[PDB]
């Protein structure tokens, strides 16, 4: 999960430069997030699109 | 056959068999252009000890 993390992390802060270039937040601003538990990990990635 | 991927000869307990082994990046390089942490490897498809 964490790896599916970091990647949508790196695709977010991508995607909003080629979308939003002005935008300026997850380049430069750090972010709690949080996800509920219960799936079983090996389906865990299910919820990265999201 | 694209860059990353090669055939290999099996003998799987029944017969033998064609393997194509696959190689790939999971997660980009870049930590920080300048990152000495190592790449280390992380296999799957049900390994065993040995």
């Amino acid at each position: 999960m964490k790896e599916s993390a970091r990647i949508a992390y790196t695709f977010a802060r991508a995607f909003l430069m080629q979308h939003a270039p002005a935008n300026d937040y997850l380049v430069t601003s750090h972010i709690h997030l949080h996800v509920p538990e219960g799936a079983t990990p090996k389906d865990g990635p299910s919820a990265g699109c999201t | 056959t694209p860059p990353g991927v090669v055939m290999g000869l099996a003998w799987t307990a029944m017969g033998g068999s064609t393997l194509f082994v696959e190689t790939s990046l999971r997660r980009p390089q870049d930590k920080d252009a300048k990152g000495d942490k190592d790449g280390s490897l992380e296999v799957t498809g049900q390994l065993g000890e040995v």
